[PDB]
RNA sequence: UUUGCUCCACACAAUAUAGAUGGAUACGAAUAAGGCGUCCUUGUGGCGUCGCUGAACCAUAGCAGGCUAGCAACGGUGCACUUGGCGGAAAGGCCUUGGGUGCUUGCUGGCGAAUUGCAAUGUCAUUUUGCGUGGGGAUAAAUCAUUUGUAUACGACUUAGA
RNA sequence: GCAGUCAAGCGUUCAUAGCGACAUUGCUUUUUGAUUCUUCGAUGUCGGCUCUUCCUAUCAUACCGAAGCAGAAUUCGGUAA
RNA sequence: AGAACUGGCGAUGCGGGAUGAACCGAACGUAGAGUUAAGGUGCCGGAAUACACGCUCAUCAGACACCACAAAAGGUGUUAG
RNA sequence: GGCCAGCAUCAGUUUUGGUGGCAGGAUAAAUCCAUAGGAAUGUAGCUUGCCUCGGUAAGUAUUAUAGCCUGUG
């Protein structure tokens, strides 16, 4: 659906004469906006309690930020979503510098490996791996070995004219 | 296959001379009469280009005529053509083309008895036939209108055009043809009662 | 008859492998591999010439030769003083690249009678080589 | 996933001396030389030590990843190839008519001459290869011998021969017949 | 850039080739091509060659005379994927095709003339390692051309004169560098230096 | 058939142009590898260096480039000659010798430029042809008609004729 | 009309050598229907004859893999028009 | 073949869907400048051989609504779960 | 003043750059500084077993002869 901020948003039903002050509910939403952001709040909502728009009112809608953007994290995310047969629950590890990064390369991931459009999912955790070895995916795992190195072979530098005179070299 | 040069003997028959002319009785006969001349010149121009066919050439082909007048024709015009040389080095054949200039060559030494040959000739002339005789397509039958000797479809409503494949009246013979495996059984000389 | 096998020694991504960015607000400037996120993405950080630390696409960074010993995940104070330790800026300076770079800067940067003055310069230059280049 | 990398080892002895520049890989050892050209795969071969080298793959794939093993082996066989040497035995096998191989030249030739077979008027051949020998086993009833350098010539060179004797409109259970190859060994013994 | 441009065919993907030649032409650059014989197309030779044979097999039922032409060698199957590129029934297109040229081998003007590549079509450079490719050549050879042993042939022979050619220039541009270094660290070259020179 | 043809030269007239406006500036091969330098045990060799684009290299100052003097070099380059050699893939071009001659912005001098009026592509290339002039050079054929029949509906073909 | 999937059965024994019920998924457009778009100020029926070309769901011919293929004979299958 | 409500075509050009009565965009006096729709931007052809993460290798790959078709079933190809 | 242009200063419409001052939010979040605590893809040191004179490895070891994480300010 975009590039994701990531809101607090808080709503309750409407107050009324016999019960004023209603509970009060929070979620977390990734999206890009805050429109899309409450949108997707009552959606949520509504699968939960008897609630619709019409009837419940937005308390607050703040865009929380990552604490630490700079420092690289592990990802564990668990996903719900349904494919062209069936409805089907997932899990994911996603090593990255931030939550809203890591669910932009799941939207990503998941329109890719399975076709998932972002209607079809429903994000149930995010989550930072504290301790390597509860890492479970392989796919991580190999980034934690120690004093790791990689080359990058066959470079491939972007030509700015249409013609050369050398003959270029994927060296590196 | 390009050809880059000819060289030619110095003296032509009349014979082949004939040959390039299309009236030679009100002609001056003037062919190769500066050819000739480069003979002259202690033969300088004519080394080269053979100098040239050898440094270069991946094939060598002869120059030779017949000689028509050995023959009891009314055709006086003789027949010019080239016959690739096989043997040897490409520098053996040159030598042995330059070696052959004027000079004669007979049928003993090129086939002999027993040998299977083949035979490149035009096919007799018969001009317009129709399609019976052309392609041994079947006679129509006798009772059909608008005569008989013919194909009587020419083709199907599609394609909507006759089609390449169907026998049709036009000329017959007077093809070229490449006659293969033809024995020879004798190799007769003509001094020979 | 000893074996002999190539080689082929590539620059590495590696903690402490120095970057010099090629696109973007950075652009032209030097940084380090402090951490490694996945096979496309690394974090990177210079504070010696001001680009901040940040998550970056391999693909928007040109590897070079320098390397500097630095910790994973060494913050920016820490890679400010092992990166000033290693003096990699001098060290880049010198290389053929750099000098390569500072070059067709100052080409660029030549006013129009400056322009004149080099061909001047090359006439002259011309003259005493085209000599020598020809007395042996 | 890609894997980062997955390496392989490949020993060396003590005769041999191996040599590859771009993927052109030379053995050379007292039984003689063998070349492979390795350059359709995309492996970075390294020299450890003058008795071992890596093969590894960066960021490879299954496909990628599954040929690394077959350039370890590939070479591996080379080496020993140069070293022990590879020998093939074959048995003739025949229910009745008795088959009859020779050793036949025309023009520089050395062709396996196969005669009779299952009755055949039709002389069968196959050429030797270049690099592969052959004897047939004294003290060894119907049994042909292949031996050489290069585990891939002398193993074709065999298939060749008991491909040249398959059985044709006959069921091929009962009708047995062939050249069959019986044993696949080294040449240099007690290895 | 300059008046007429000569690429070396050698290591480029046919439609991507033709798809820049294409575009200069009709910008009005003139463009020869050589060495199309060692052209490529992705795709395994197998592949290209059952694409090969279909394109064969489309002819005017009623007289294969008229009906698609199929020539057979590289020179040519290349002109085709470019001729396809330009709206070649137009008086603007005819005349870009005639801004054009396309060789197997390097025939004369142009062996000892610079040839230049198209990196946005090199093959090394676009294709991931390990994708199999097809070269021009040999396609061709399978599918009628006459032509390409006459070819290697030359090719060999003009790239023994040009191996010559080159060993004399870098002999000579070897002096020409002995000769910049003494002239190196003068007083002029200083200068020059301070000028990015 | 009223002095024609051809190559070289200059001259006037035309006609044009798919688009000059400093230079198309020559290894090959590999890309999970190479170029160049250098040494050597000449090799799948040692050692050094480079790339990260031609943003280069070469050329480039002078009435669109005038008239002139000198110095330092002995270099560069234009032109017409001349020596030896190479190149057939479409070679039709490349290389080399030697004298001559011009220019030289390598440096230092004398003179000239305006009024094209505050811009007007401000005209500097290369196509094909036509006509005279004079330096070489060269002096045919084909067609109709006639004729053959190895050919033919007619044309065409194939023969023959000082 | 032609071809599949499942596999209870057939096949002395043995589901699948060769077959295949109850079910069930298709394909084809030389069957026959269903429709009524075009042609009723005309696009002259059926068959045959002649002649070309095309398709393949291959009857024969080349090379093969199966078999309840000993041999001979046959059957099933692939590349094949 | 036959009804319901609306919107269209018929009576209507224009931009897109290559093509096309009905779909998408948008409804028309004669013109300048600007900006867009739907749809595009390798070349044909105006417009990034743009950026970014994956997936896919097909000896009949695949490639954009209406729309110019494919199913049961099956794969130790590969991917993620 | 007929024909067509160039420039300047403006007016209507528009396009495309440079640059100044402010408001908000966790009165951004980070970096940075201070501080407390901690761990391992464990830095120094130490132990032990090989091992061409110190290099490895498998232990111990939480800042030492690198550093990082987390909270609070
Ligand atoms: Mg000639
Ligand atoms: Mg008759
Ligand atoms: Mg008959
Ligand atoms: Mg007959
Ligand atoms: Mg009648
Ligand atoms: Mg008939
Ligand atoms: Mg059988
Ligand atoms: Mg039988
Ligand atoms: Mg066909
Ligand atoms: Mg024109
Ligand atoms: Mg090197
Ligand atoms: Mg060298
Ligand atoms: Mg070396
Ligand atoms: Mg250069
Ligand atoms: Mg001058
Ligand atoms: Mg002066
Ligand atoms: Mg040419
Ligand atoms: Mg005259
Ligand atoms: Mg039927
Ligand atoms: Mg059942
Ligand atoms: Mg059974
Ligand atoms: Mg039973
Ligand atoms: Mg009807
Ligand atoms: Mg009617
Ligand atoms: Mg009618
Ligand atoms: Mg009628
Ligand atoms: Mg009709
Ligand atoms: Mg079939
Ligand atoms: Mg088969
Ligand atoms: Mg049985
Ligand atoms: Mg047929
Ligand atoms: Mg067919
Ligand atoms: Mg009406
Ligand atoms: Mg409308
Ligand atoms: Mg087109
Ligand atoms: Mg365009
Ligand atoms: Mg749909
Ligand atoms: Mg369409
Ligand atoms: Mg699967
Ligand atoms: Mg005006
Ligand atoms: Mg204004
Ligand atoms: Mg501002
Ligand atoms: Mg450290």
């Amino acid at each position: 659906m975009a590039h994701f901020k990531e809101y607090q948003v808080i709503g309750r039903r409407l107050p009324t004469e016999s019960v004023p002050e209603p509970k009060l509910f929070r979620m977390r939403i990734f999206a890009s906006n805050e429109v899309i952001a409450k949108s997707r709040y009552w959606y949520f909502l509504q699968k939960l309690h008897k609630v619709k728009k019409a009837s419940g009112e937005i308390v607050s809608i703040n865009q929380i930020n990552e604490a630490h953007p700079t420092k690289v994290k592990n990802f564990g995310v668990w996903v719900r979503y349904d494919s062209r047969s069936g409805t089907h629950n997932m899990y994911k590890e996603i090593r990255d510098v931030s939550r809203v990064a890591a669910v932009e390369t799941l939207y990503q991931d998941m329109a890719a490996r399975h076709r998932a459009r972002f209607r079809s999912i429903h994000i149930l955790k995010v989550a930072e791996i504290e301790k390597t070895a509860d890492v479970k995916r392989q796919y991580v795992k190999q980034f934690l070995t120690k004093d790791l190195k990689f080359p990058l072979p066959h470079r491939v530098q972007k030509s700015t004219k249409t013609f050369s005179y050398k003959r270029p070299s994927t060296f590196y | 296959l390009r050809s880059l040069t000819t060289v030619w003997a110095e003296h032509l028959s009349d014979e082949v001379k004939r040959r390039f002319y299309k009236n030679w009785y009100k002609s001056k006969k003037k062919a190769f009469t500066k050819y000739s001349a480069k003979y002259a010149q202690d033969g300088a121009g004519i080394e080269r280009e053979l100098a040239r066919i050898k440094k270069y050439a991946s094939v060598v082909r002869v120059l030779v005529h017949t000689q028509i007048r050995k023959t009891p024709l009314a055709q006086k015009k003789a027949h010019l053509a080239e016959i690739q040389l096989n043997g040897g080095s490409i520098s053996e054949k040159v030598d042995w083309a330059r070696e052959h200039f004027e000079k004669t060559v007979a049928v003993d030494s090129v086939f002999e008895q027993n040998e299977m040959i083949d035979a490149i000739a035009v096919t007799k002339g018969h001009g317009f036939e129709g399609v019976t005789h052309r392609w041994g397509t079947k006679k129509l039958p006798r009772k059909t209108h608008r005569g008989l000797r013919k194909v009587a479809c020419i083709g199907a409503w599609h394609p909507a055009h006759v089609m390449w494949s169907v026998a049709r009246a036009g000329q017959r013979g007077y093809h070229s043809r490449t006659s293969i495996n033809h024995k020879i059984y004798r190799v007769g000389k003509g001094d020979d009662e | 008859t000893d074996s002999i096998v190539k080689a082929s020694n590539w620059r590495l991504v590696e903690v402490g492998r120095v970057v010099l960015i090629k696109k973007g607000q950075s652009a032209g400037k030097l940084a380090a591999i402090v951490e490694i996120i996945d096979q496309k993405k690394v974090l990177i950080d210079g504070p010696k010439a001001g680009v901040p630390r940040q998550a970056i696409n391999l693909g928007q960074v040109v590897l070079t030769p320098l390397t500097f010993a630095l910790p994973r995940g060494a913050r920016t104070a820490t890679v400010s003083k092992k990166w000033a330790a290693a003096a990699v800026c001098e060290k880049w300076a010198a290389s053929s690249w750099a000098k390569k770079i500072a070059q067709r800067e100052r080409r660029a940067a030549l006013t129009d009678f400056e322009r004149f003055q080099v061909m001047v310069l090359r006439k002259q230059k011309r003259y005493t080589v085209k000599k020598a280049l020809a007395k042996a | 996933m890609k894997y980062i990398q997955t390496e392989q080892q490949i020993e060396v002895p003590e005769g041999v001396t191996v040599s590859i520049k771009s993927r052109i890989v030379k053995v050379v050892g007292p039984r003689g030389t063998l070349t492979k050209n390795l350059k359709h795969i995309d492996v970075t071969f390294t020299k450890v030590n003058n008795q071992l080298i890596k093969v590894a793959v960066h960021n490879g794939g299954r496909k990628h990843v599954a040929a690394l093993r077959t350039v370890k082996s590939l070479v591996d066989n080379m080496i020993t190839g140069v070293t022990k040497g590879y020998k093939y035995k074959m048995r003739y096998v025949y229910a009745h008519f008795p088959i009859n191989v020779n050793i036949v030249e025309k023009d520089g030739a050395k062709f396996i001459e196969v005669r009779n077979f299952l009755g055949d008027k039709k002389i069968r051949n196959v050429p030797v290869r270049d690099g592969v020998t052959i004897e047939f086993s004294t003290n060894v009833k119907d049994e042909i011998v292949l031996s050489g350098n290069s585990v891939e010539d002398v193993s074709q060179n065999a298939a060749d021969l008991q491909q040249i004797c398959r059985v044709r409109n006959k069921d091929i259970r009962k009708f047995l017949d062939g050249i069959y190859v019986s044993h696949k060994g080294f040449i240099t013994e007690d290895l | 850039v300059e008046p007429v441009v000569v690429i070396d065919g050698k290591g480029h993907l046919v439609g991507r080739l033709a798809s820049v030649v294409a575009k200069q032409l009709l910008n009005g650059q003139k463009i020869v091509v050589v060495r199309a014989e060692e052209l490529n197309i992705s795709g395994e030779f197998f592949r290209n060659k059952l694409k090969y044979h279909d394109f064969l097999r489309k002819a005017t039922a009623f007289n294969k005379t008229r009906g698609p032409f199929h020539f057979r060698a590289p020179s040519r199957i290349f002109y085709k994927a470019l001729r396809g590129m330009v709206s070649h029934k137009t008086a603007r297109g005819k005349a870009a095709l005639e801004r054009l040229k396309v060789f197997e081998g390097i025939p004369p003007p142009y062996d000892k003339k610079k040839r230049v590549v198209v990196p946005q079509a090199l093959r090394v450079l676009r294709l991931k390692p390990g994708r199999k490719y097809t070269t021009l050549g040999k396609l061709s050879t399978s599918v009628g051309w006459k032509y390409e042993d006459v070819v290697a042939k030359l090719e060999a022979k003009r790239k023994v004169s040009s191996a010559e050619y080159y060993a004399k220039k870098r002999a000579f541009t070897k002096k020409v560098a002995s000769a910049n270094a003494t002239a190196a660290e003068s007083d002029v070259a200083k200068q020059l230096a301070a000028l990015g020179y």
